[PDB]
């Protein structure tokens, strides 16, 4: 989930697993 | 942004913790 290319759902696992409890804020440009 | 720079380059730990709330 980290140290790789995270594309389209596989960055919004990889910031569901690291931010835990904290959540995350998911914001295309 | 990250959705952007994240597809095209290797994402590290500090990246993505910076989007943790």
């Amino acid at each position: 989930f980290v140290n790789q290319h995270l594309c389209g759902s596989h960055l919004v696992e990889a910031l569901y697993l690291v931010c835990g409890e904290r959540g995350f804020f998911y914001t295309p440009k | 942004g990250i959705v952007e720079q994240a597809c095209t380059s290797i994402a590290s730990l500090y990246q993505l913790e910076n989007y943790c709330n």
